[PDB]
Parts: structure tokens; C-alpha cells; sequence
């Protein structure tokens, strides 16, 4: 028995051990409390402004559109105390313990970012926090490894399963299933069991929310369309929540393409996955033919859930959103666009979302569009990878 | 077929609990682990329950992920699990065999025909781990038109609506869980579970086997003692496999003694 | 002639070649024009808003002064983009450039902060920038190097000399001495001959215009002091313009002290050098015994520069302002306590002002004190020099 | 003293331009530098311009930033190039010698004393390189108190106040700058001067040198048929030094041989 509806037409539910359904059923009489608590609206309003820096600009980016009939702004999510829009569902999720008396956090992360964000809230909030890193990733991520352990929080490598992300997870889940009663566990996308899908996009909503005040302000209508990255969702549903009713605004995921569709070694799940069960939702997955969970593949570490939100794989089978993919040369590509042509160094992952919008503007030059792309992170993190690129293909 | 009826009916009539041993299938190799499952039937288990290597086994401690890790090393696949199955019951005509599963592995190709391969196999029951009461319906079903048991937790944080639930849509067992946390040898349960038993009985619920950390003669002693069914063991088993992995000689000489001591105390 | 005093009392001048006094008056003019010129500024207004970011935060971090009567708020300088206040005037001079019809950017940097705010703002505006760099600075920065470059600046390295920040300062002005009519140079500190530290402070004044705004919005009275680093004087004067003629309000700038004021290994002018001429002006200077420039020390890269602004040494000798230095350990303890105890990573720079403030609050944990400490850039790029200080004391 | 004056007027009676050589002192060490300066007298200079080494000649191209950087590497400083002027002056009573300075070295141990001590040492003037006529007040009045030709830089960019200034405050000679930019051999001045000649002689001011990119006799052909007193040659006297550092007598024949054909070239 729920409050809300665990699914999203037939994607989601609350695929846990039945120890956890108690966990899940305090979460979420707890969100809807919280969501009708002014208080709890406020201190998340003060924190959100004060500590992390909203409102975000919106950038008109004129160089990279020069001589077509596209416009484009990004959303500044990389100019978030953090560097990515981690922080904002953070920060509530870190009060939501609060309110239910949760003195401990446990966390997830693949890149590091959600780690990086989970470690700051519990700093400021005085929670202790731990976080499980495949062994993997941790090798591969020693600067936001440190970064989570200046900040105080205690980072625990998985050498389970494949030591990804998948089995950080894993490991979150089963030490949750044996510590609720104190910890609170701070997932890192709109994915996972309800009520986490509703509570991640109601805690990252105020991006679309800003970017409807900001384009009205700029432009006087509502975008042709927004376009944002899809690992697990999170970034994706926080720029989409607030137009999904503004039925004219084109809702645009965009999943990464890796060596291309046809390879195999992508992280597009989505459109290119099948349906499985896993991670408490009922969702498309990245798996082998028997069943077994696959890795997402992407040049982005922060592409890497091998999942997606319920909420998406429902707006897209409805066709209120569409879901497309991005290679990792396309987006290497935009990245280099944007350092070049507007001095902003984007993430990786949101370099998927800004090529997919410069292919739009592209194909179709004299096409009247105006797009805003969510950029959900900055790229300094990424520089050596793409150093390490641009050297191996003798561009430097 | 009413294995698990016949079964707790006989044991009924010796004053006996039940012992029922869990491995993964095809820990550490197929050969092996049919030799392993052979020595625990014959050292006195009552029931098995028997893990299908899974990619993510998020209700398992270390010991039995490291066991689905060795199963995936020696190439185990779920079709070569449903052949060892095929075999095991060939060889053993009334005990009860019940799976653990994971939720993905029975949905991959489809539920139906996950539950349809178990009744061809003479498989008895399925536990799906993480499919909690409340989303238990098209797996129960399954399970019931295809004649296996559907098994469901009792958790010690049970209320009386869960109790009735699982009572009424339960078959072959109850599996009574011995605490929060997952499975391991390590972790002893410390809550007493008597009043669970009683209310589950009043229930009219298939009898309760209590699982988790259950490593110890007195422990099996216990659950019989407290009025339960019966006694599962998971990790206890899985660290004599991995103890030995390196002599399958001393490996099956320690199982046979582990299991003979722990069916010996579900004597009342 | 200038249509300004080029002096602070007694510090300041236009002490360069000859040849260069027309490229200075112009500048000077044409500044006081842009500052006369609505248009002028509301386009920088723009650029600052919606490209950088502003207004940023002003964040009170009451976790590191629990048990004491200072209240400390941060002024959020890192949370602008490119992550440090250089941004802010760059825009500016950027602006002046186009006013003056020059196309092209010259620009000096030591620890690479500078040069990335310069190609940030060069690839924004359309101009094509060339950024000096000390042959040794260039060798320990490849990150902020790589970072100008993909932002499409030449950087190039200075091998005269010891190969460091004064060098890429003389090869900035030997440079424009022969192109002048066409490029502009934009000095990056508040320091350099009239009218740039002039023009800095105003480019940068924001900050502390910001900074009052929120504190009597917060606190209903002005701090009671505002503290900031001093490597040239940019972020500091920026905090401190508008508070000038505020005289309860104390100004407090802190230079590097290094490995102590004692052992000559400091990065500490103002207080602990010798007036001299350098660098197109009059001021305290690092120097050896018979007038040779030496390098400034710190373990913070971006207190390099080895003088200091006018204003400041002016409003010290008045008495308006008080300056202090910080050491190595002494900063290297505020960034760690400010990670774990706030979850922001500051910049070593910057982590210099708050070590100060920790001083003020420990020394005297009894008084009661409105501090902002300017926390002019985020601490990510520092990381890994902490690690490794970590590592070879056994820390980790 | 009244070097320069006395110069001029004997190269106005034998119709000649001056020949002015500039080299950083110590480069590349201390006696090499003595032999060096020696050697451009012997061969023909009028007079000298002499660097002191300074760790940031910010008007200097790279061949004399690399004389500097020589002078450093044999621990040559401005002390041990006061020692050397007073022995260039013990050695040669009429040549005129100008320092080429920048300020901090000026300024480091007082102004007036820095004069003070061109004056024991017997210099004739100096040039403050980063010094604007609009900054010139404190050195020009020191130079003077002590019998010191403060040298002004006359720019192609000059406009008529600044003419009539360095016309006013300046004696020994005006500096001619051919070009913006900085000193170098590799870059030739293109602008025509005749007119900032006649404007500095309508005023009355100090006689004029031409100097930057001055590397050809041509040039110093040319500076004096536009009118000019005569040439300074830096950039191409010191690419000798650093061109044969491995044979000293190989450089000062090439010294000598560039310093004739350069000071052939300046009669009339
Ligand atoms: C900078 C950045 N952009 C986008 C995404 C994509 O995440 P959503 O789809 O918006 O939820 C991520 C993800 N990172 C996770 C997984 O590795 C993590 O850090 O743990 C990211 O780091
Ligand atoms: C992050 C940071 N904080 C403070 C300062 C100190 O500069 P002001 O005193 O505020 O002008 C700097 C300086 N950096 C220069 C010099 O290396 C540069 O980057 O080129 C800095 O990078
Ligand atoms: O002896 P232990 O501690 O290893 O426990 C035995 C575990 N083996 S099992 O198949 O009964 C078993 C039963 C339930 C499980 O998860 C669930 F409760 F969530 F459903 C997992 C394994
Ligand atoms: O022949 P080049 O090109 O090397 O030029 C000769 C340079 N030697 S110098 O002492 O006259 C000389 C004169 C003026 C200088 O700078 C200033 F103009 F700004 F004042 C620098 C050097
Ligand atoms: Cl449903
Ligand atoms: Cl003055
Ligand atoms: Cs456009
Ligand atoms: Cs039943
Ligand atoms: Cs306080
Ligand atoms: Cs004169
Ligand atoms: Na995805
Ligand atoms: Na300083």
C-alpha cells in the first residue's frame, strides 16, 4: 500500500527485498509531508539559493549558432556549487533524512559527482555519509575519490559483480536493507524503487522551472524544445518536469551512443535495451541474452547507469518525449564547439545534449528553432580524457 | 505435486524440524556442484534451496556473492542451471526443491514460461528475492498455474496485514527471515520470532522455515523449539565450499558432517 | 597629461617605455568614457548576469564557528564562471578592447587562472588572444594550459629570466610596446602602470557592492570586517571599494607568508618587501639587496605576483586598511577545514583570507564579529598538491 | 663634463655621424667585457652605451634579454659594473659613456646616490628605459646635480608637446627611436624621421641618435643623410658575442670588423 502510484504506466513499482518496503513507505509519507511543509520549503528555498547558488543563468550562446535560424541557450547547471546539477536533489534529500530522523547517508556513484554531492550536503548538514564506488570506478576517479574524503565522508570500493556502478548499487541497497532504521539512502537519479523517481524529479524540477521564467523573460514564448543527456534521468526529468504539460515544448533525452548503436558498446537502454527487473524498477536495462545485467558503455563516466527512469521510458512510450543517441565522436566533437566558439568547457555528458542540439541547428540550417540545452555540468574533469584523445589521434 | 505437504507431514509424525541447505547451482563448477548437492541430500537434507547465478544478488552478504562470482568463473548459465535441475530431480524423487531467484532472471523470457520450465524440471517452489508481497501478483500466479510454491518472507518487521497476506497467498513454506540485512553467517539474529510462528499458524499459512545466519546445531534447536517448521542455511554451507575449494575431497567430507550435525538437531 | 592621477600617494605611476604613454592614454580615455556609457554598461551588466553567473552567493557557514560569537559568511567568487573572480574584469577589459576598436588580447598569467579568464572572455567576444606564460608555470599548469588552448588561445611559453609570472609580465609589455595600435593588453591584477589598477578595482567592484547588498539584507548592519588574499590586489580591492568610505568596516588583506616571514621564503611585499619600480609602477616589491625582481612564494600558485597594487600599499600606509600574512600550514589547515566542515573546496589562494578569519574567530572566540571572508576561487584545481603535501606528511 | 658637446662639435668639423655601440657589461664574463669595449674603441665608436644587467629589461628583444642572462650566469652585478665603468673611464678620457638603466636599479639604493655614482665613476649619461618623460622629474634633476645628461627617448609617435619637452629637459644627446616595439637587429625601422629631426633642431634640442634595428652601414648612412648626429647599434653588436662565445678572438675580430665598416659609414 502506497500513497502514490508507483508506476509510471506500466514502468517502476518497488522491486526490493520485503525488509526494505518499510524504508520506502516511510520515504514517501515523509516527501509528501515535506512537499506540504512551508518550512521544509523554505529551508530547502535558503539552501538551494544561499549554499548552491540558484538561480542558474541562462546563456544565449550566438557564436555556435551564427548563420542559421536556430537559437540556443543552456541552462548553467555547471555553475552549481559542485559543478553539476547533483547538488539540487541532494540538498532535499539530505533534509528529508533529517525530517525522518535519519542521522547517516548512503550513497551510490559511478563518476563520482553524485559522490562529490552527497559527501558536501552531509558535510553542511552534519550527517555521516558513506559512499560505495565500484572498485573499478575508483580506480579510475582518484580526484572525486578525493574530493568525498576531504569532505568527510567515508568511500567504500565494491569488487562485486563487474566493480561498476551497477554494484555500488547493489552494495547501497544491502546496506540499507540492514541499517534504515538510521541511514537514509541518498540515490543518485531519478531511478531505482519508488518513491525515488517522483522524489529525485520534484527535487531537481527547479531547473525547468527557471529556464520556463528565464526564456519567457528572454524570448516572450516557451522554447521549440529542451534537450538534456540521459544516464539515470535525473538532469534530463529536472529540465522536463515543469513543460511536460506545455504540450508545443519538444522534451528531448539523449542517451549516449558509445562506439555506435550498431557495436553493441553503447548506454542506450532506452531505445536500444530491453525491459528488465532490477534496481527495484521494472525498466529498460542494458543485460545479456539471459538475463544478466550489462554495463552502460560512453567516453562520459556520468553515462553509466544501465538502466533509465521509469518516468522516461513512460513519456516515451506515450510520445510526450523522444529519445535519441549520441556517439562518442559527436560528442567530443561539441565539446571542443563549445571550449572553442563560447569559452565554456562542458561535461562530457552534457556534450551529448549540446550535439544533439548542434545536429538539430545543423541538418537543417534555415529551420526558425529555439533550444535550450541543459548543461548539467562543467568539463574541467574532463580535460585529461580528452587530452588523452586528442594526442592518441595526433590532433596535439 | 505436494512435496513440501508430504514432507512436513512425515516430519510431523518423526517429531522432526527440517534442514534445508542452500548452494548456488554450479558452485564451483557444474560436476562439482551436483556432487556437492548429492552429499548434502545424503548427510540428511530434508529440502534444498538452490541459487541460480544472478550478475546482482542484492539480498546476498559476501559469502554467497562470492559463490555466484565462482559459478559465473566455471561459464554457468541459467539454461545449464535448468538441466542441473532436470538431473538433481531425476536422481530424487520426493524432496522438495525450491529456488532462490531474482527478479530479472524470471521476467527475462517471460514470467509464464520462467514457471512453465520449473514444472517441466520438478522444480517445488520459487523465492524471487526482490519481489516484495505487494508486487508478487503475476509471479505468484505463475507459480500456482504451473503447480510450484510460491515462497514469501515474513520479515521481523512484519505487521498483521503482511501476516495475512502472506499466509493466504503462501504455499509449500513461509521463510520466516531471522533479521534485518542480508544473508551471512556472521550476522545472528537477535529478535525471537515465536509470535510470528503463532500468528502465522492462526493464519492457517504454510509452515515456517526461519532463514538468515543460521550457522549452529542450537540455532536449528531453536526455530524448532520457538515452533517453527524448520531451519535454513545459506552462508554456513557456501564457506565450507569455499574453504575447500582447493581439496573436493575435504570439501564433501566437512559438508556431509556440517549437515548430519544440523539435521541431527532438528530432533524435538 | 591624464585626465586621472596616476598615483596613490605616493604608489602607482606610469613607469613604462615611452613608446607605450599613448596606448595607456588611450586606455585611460577611453575608460572614463565606457564609464560615462550606458550602453556600455548594460552590456557588461549582460555578460556578467547571464554568461558569468552574477550575483553569486553570499554563504554563511555557521558548522566552522559553532561555540563562538564570529559569524562568517563566504562571498561565493567561486561559484562564477571559470570558477574565480578573474572573470569579472575580463569581461570588462574585453569590453574596452572592442570600444577601442582593438581585435586582438595580450594577456600575462601565473598559476593559469588568468589565462583561462582571458580565452574565456576572448572566445566569448570574438577576439584572438595570446597569453604569456613563464616557461616553469607552463610546465606545472598543463591542466589550465590545455584548458586556454581548447578555448583556441596561443600560449606561449617565457624561457627568460627564472621563467616565471615577471617574466610573462615584461614579455606581455615587451609584446604591445610593438602592437599596440591593434591589440590590447589585459593586465590581470590590480597592479601594472596607470590606468590599470584603476580600472581593475572598478571591474571588479561588484564583489564587495554585491557583498554589502546581502549582509544588510542578512544582517541588518555592515561586517565588521571584510577579509580577502593579496597575490596582486584584484579580488581584495574588489571586495573592498565599496566599503572604503565605510570606516567602521575593516579591511583585512593577507599575503602569502610561506615557509615563514622569517625564513625570506614569502610571497609577503606589502609588508615585509621594498618599495620599487617595476612592472610600469611605484610600489612594495620582492628584491634582492641590489634592486634585482625576485619571486613572490607561496604554496598557493596564484599568489605569485611579486609586488602588489598601489592602492593597497596607499590604504595600508593611511591606515584605512590592515594587511597580515598567512603561512603554508596555516592555509593548508583552513581548506581542509572548510572541505569538511561546509563541503566547499576553496582555492589555496583564498583558503590564505579564511585561515586569517579562523585566526580572528580562535584568538578570540569571546568577541562578537561579522566577518565575510572573499572566497575568490574554488579549490578542485588544488586537489592534487594537497594530496601529495597529505601523502609525504603520512596524513593519508 | 662636457663629453658629448665636445664630441659633437669634432665630429661636426671632420663632417661625420657618431658610431654608437651598445653592450651589456660582463657579458660574457667581466675581463671578456673590458676586452670587448676595448675593442669597439680601438676599432671606431664615438661613444658607448653600456647595460647594467637587470633581471627584467622589459624593452629588450631576446638577443639582449640573452646578454643579461650571460652577464647573470658569471655573477656580474651592478657593483662590479660601477668598478668596471671607473676603469673604461681611467682608460679613455674623452669617449662618451651612457648608461642604459632601468629604474629599479635607479631607484634601488636612492636616486641622487645613483647619480652621485656616475659621477665618481666618470659617466656621461643615462637612459632610464621605463622611465616616460612624464615620470622623468627625480631623475632628470639628480642627472643634472651631478653633471649627468639625462638621455629622453624621442618616438616615432611624438607629438609636439613631447618634442618641445625632451627638446627642454634634455642634454648629451636625443634617442631617436626608429620603430615601437623592442631592441632587436631582426626588425628594421620603416618610418621616415626626418621630420622629428628638424622639429628637435628647430627646438634646440641635444644632437640626435638613431636607435633599434640599426645592423647595416646602410642605416647609419641613412640616419645621417635624414639629418641625424649619428646611429646606435645594439642587437648586431651583441649577435657577434653570442655568436663566437666559443672563440674570443674570433669575436673581437668580428667586433672590429663591424664596428669599422659601421663607423666608415657615418661620414658624410
Ligand atoms: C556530470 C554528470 N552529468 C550527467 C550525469 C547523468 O546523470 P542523470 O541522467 O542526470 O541522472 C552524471 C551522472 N553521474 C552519476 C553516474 O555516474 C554519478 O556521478 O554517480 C554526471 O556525473
Ligand atoms: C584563484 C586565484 N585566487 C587569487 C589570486 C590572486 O590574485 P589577486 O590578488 O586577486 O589579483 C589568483 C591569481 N592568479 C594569477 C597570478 O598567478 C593568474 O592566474 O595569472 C588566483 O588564480
Ligand atoms: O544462511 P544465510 O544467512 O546465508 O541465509 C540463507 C539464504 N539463502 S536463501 O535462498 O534462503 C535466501 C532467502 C531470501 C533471500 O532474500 C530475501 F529475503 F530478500 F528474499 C535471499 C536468500
Ligand atoms: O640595435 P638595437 O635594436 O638592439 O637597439 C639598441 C638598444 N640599446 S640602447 O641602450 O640604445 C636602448 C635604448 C632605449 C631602450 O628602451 C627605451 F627606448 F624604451 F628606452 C632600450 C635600449
Ligand atoms: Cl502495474
Ligand atoms: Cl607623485
Ligand atoms: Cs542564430
Ligand atoms: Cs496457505
Ligand atoms: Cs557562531
Ligand atoms: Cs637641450
Ligand atoms: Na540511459
Ligand atoms: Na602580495
Amino acid at each position: 500500500t502506497t500513497l502514490l502510484n508507483p508506476y509510471f504506466g506500466e514502468f517502476g513499482g518497488m522491486y526490493v527485498p520485503q525488509i526494505l518496503m518499510p524504508a520506502l513507505n516511510q520515504l514517501e509519507e515523509a516527501f509528501v509531508s515535506a512537499q506540504k511543509d512551508p518550512e521544509f520549503q523554505a529551508q530547502f528555498a535558503d539552501l538551494l539559493k544561499n549554499y548552491a547558488g540558484r538561480p542558474t543563468a541562462l546563456t544565449k550562446c550566438q557564436n555556435i549558432t551564427a548563420g542559421t535560424r536556430t537559437t540556443l541557450y543552456l541552462k548553467r547547471e555547471d555553475l552549481l556549487h559542485g559543478g553539476a546539477h547533483k547538488t539540487n536533489q541532494v540538498l532535499g534529500q539530505a533534509l528529508l533524512a533529517k525530517r525522518m530522523g535519519k542521522s547517516e547517508i548512503i550513497a551510490e556513484t559511478g563518476a563520482g559527482q553524485h559522490g562529490v554531492a552527497s559527501a558536501l550536503a552531509s558535510a553542511l548538514l552534519g550527517l555521516k555519509c558513506r559512499i560505495y564506488m565500484g572498485a573499478k570506478d575508483v580506480e579510475r576517479q582518484s580526484p572525486n575519490v578525493f574530493r568525498m574524503r576531504l569532505m568527510g565522508a567515508e568511500v567504500i570500493p565494491v569488487h562485486s559483480g563487474s566493480a561498476t556502478l551497477k554494484d555500488a548499487c547493489n552494495e547501497a541497497l544491502r546496506d540499507w536493507s540492514g541499517s534504515y532504521e538510521t541511514a537514509h539512502y541518498m540515490l543518485g537519479t531519478a531511478a531505482g524503487p519508488h518513491p525515488y523517481p517522483t522524489i529525485v524529479r520534484e527535487f531537481q524540477r527547479m531547473i525547468g522551472e527557471e529556464t520556463k521564467a528565464q526564456i519567457l523573460d528572454k524570448e516572450g514564448r516557451l522554447p521549440d524544445a529542451v534537450i538534456a543527456c540521459v544516464g539515470g534521468g535525473s538532469n534530463a526529468i529536472g529540465m522536463f518536469a515543469d513543460f511536460i504539460n506545455d504540450t508545443s515544448v519538444g522534451l528531448i533525452g539523449v542517451e549516449p551512443g558509445g562506439h555506435g548503436i550498431e557495436t553493441g558498446e553503447h548506454g542506450a537502454p532506452l531505445k536500444h535495451g530491453r525491459v528488465g527487473i532490477y534496481f527495484g524498477m521494472k525498466a529498460p536495462m542494458m543485460q545479456t541474452a539471459d538475463g544478466q545485467i550489462e554495463e552502460s558503455y560512453s567516453i562520459s563516466a556520468g553515462l553509466d547507469f544501465p538502466s533509465v527512469g521509469p518516468q522516461h521510458a513512460y513519456l516515451n512510450s506515450i510520445g510526450r518525449a523522444d529519445y535519441v543517441s549520441i556517439t562518442d565522436d559527436e560528442a567530443l566533437e561539441a565539446f571542443k564547439t563549445l571550449c572553442r566558439h563560447e569559452g565554456i568547457i562542458p561535461a562530457l555528458e552534457s556534450s551529448h545534449a549540446l550535439a544533439h542540439a548542434l545536429k538539430m541547428m545543423r541538418e537543417q540550417p534555415e529551420k526558425e528553432q529555439l533550444l535550450v540545452v541543459n548543461l548539467a555540468g562543467r568539463g574541467d574533469k574532463d580535460i585529461f580524457t580528452v587530452h588523452d584523445i586528442l594526442k592518441a589521434r595526433g590532433e596535439i | 505435486m505436494e512435496r513440501y505437504e508430504n514432507l512436513f507431514a512425515q516430519l510431523n509424525d518423526r517429531r522432526e524440524g527440517a534442514f534445508v541447505p542452500f548452494v548456488t547451482l554450479g558452485d564451483p563448477g557444474i560436476e562439482q556442484s551436483l556432487k556437492i548437492i548429492d552429499t548434502l541430500i545424503d548427510a540428511g537434507a530434508d529440502a534444498l534451496e538452490l541459487g541460480v547465478p544472478f550478475s546482482d544478488p542484492l539480498a546476498d552478504g559476501p559469502t554467497i556473492q562470492n559463490a555466484n562470482l565462482r559459478a559465473f568463473a566455471a561459464g554457468v548459465t541459467p539454461a545449464q542451471c535448468f538441466e542441473m535441475l532436470a538431473l538433481i530431480r531425476e536422481k530424487h524423487p520426493t524432496i522438495p526443491i525450491g529456488l532462490l531467484m531474482y527478479a530479472n532472471l524470471v521476467f527475462n523470457n517471460g514470467i509464464d514460461a520462467f514457471y512453465a520450465r520449473c514444472e517441466q524440471v520438478g522444480v517445488d517452489s520459487v523465492l524471487v528475492a526482490d519481489v516484495p508481497v505487494e508486487e508478487s501478483a503475476p509471479f505468484r500466479q505463475a507459480a500456482l498455474r504451473h503447480n510450484i510454491a510460491p515462497i514469501f518472507i515474513c520479515p521481523p518487521n512484519a505487521d498483521d496485514d503482511l501476516l495475512r497476506q502472506v499466509a493466504s497467498y503462501g504455499r509449500g513454506y513461509t521463510y520466516l527471515l531471522s533479521r534485518s540485512g542480508v544473508t551471512g553467517a556472521e550476522n545472528r539474529g537477535a529478535l525471537p520470532l515465536h509470535h510470528l510462528i503463532e500468528k502465522l499458524k492462526e493464519y492457517h499459512a504454510a509452515p515456517a522455515l526461519q532463514g538468515f545466519g543460521i550457522s549452529s546445531p542450537e540455532q536449528v534447536s531453536a526455530a524448532v523449539r520457538a515452533g517453527a517448521a524448520g531451519a535454513i542455511s545459506g552462508s554456513a554451507i557456501v564457506k565450507i565450499i569455499e574453504k575447500n575449494l582447493a581439496s573436493p575431497k575435504q570439501m564433501l567430507a566437512e559438508l556431509r558432517s556440517f549437515v548430519s550435525a544440523m539435521k541431527a538437531a532438528s530432533r524435538a
